[PDB]
């Protein structure tokens, strides 16, 4: 059960994602991102992703649905 | 001796018998906690 | 807060956190982060001006 949770987890990454790119943190893995699309957001981030990739602004990955950083 | 013969005849069978049952009972209820501490971790990794 | 970012539902537009750290894209170059500069006593001369 803890290979599948490591199986759904690391296949939301290979999808043909949307490009924003990212703009404030808030706290510990929640942020403001804004699209590429415009009109800002605001979604929570993965448990993957190390933080010191995000400083200012980085050109970021986006899921589809639920617009979450990738 | 009514009782010396036989406690060491028909007692002593018995009380020796008991004594490497209660050591496995003892040997394996340390066993046990431990393996129910080693499924508590895992499934504390996934439900979180 | 008057001036103040929230968070938005998209589901029935109901509020759902005031989000902090106000509207500000230029305090970059504002409010240094780190400070391993130098130290106060190697000025070496200018006691009267400190």
């Amino acid at each position: 059960e803890f290979l599948h949770a490591q199986e759904e987890v690391k296949r939301i990454q290979s999808i043909p994602l949307v490009i924003g790119q990212f703009l404030e943190a808030v706290d510990q893995n929640t942020a403001i991102v804004g699209s590429t699309t415009g009109s800002n957001y605001y979604v929570r981030i993965l448990s993957t992703i190390d933080r010191e990739l995000l400083k200012p602004n980085a050109s970021v990955a986006l899921h589809k649905h639920s617009n979450a950083l990738v | 001796l009514e009782e010396g013969k036989a406690g060491s005849g028909l007692r002593q069978y018995y009380l020796s018998k008991i004594e490497e049952l209660q050591l496995i009972v003892n040997d394996k209820s340390q066993n046990l906690r431990r393996l129910q501490a080693q499924r508590n971790e895992l499934n504390a990794k996934v439900r979180l | 807060t008057p001036n103040c970012r929230v968070a938005l539902r998209n589901d029935s537009y109901t509020l759902h956190k005031i989000l902090p750290n106000k509207v500000d894209p230029l305090v970059s170059l504002m409010m240094v982060e780190k400070v391993p500069d130098s130290t106060y006593e190697m000025i070496g001369g200018l006691d009267k001006q400190i």
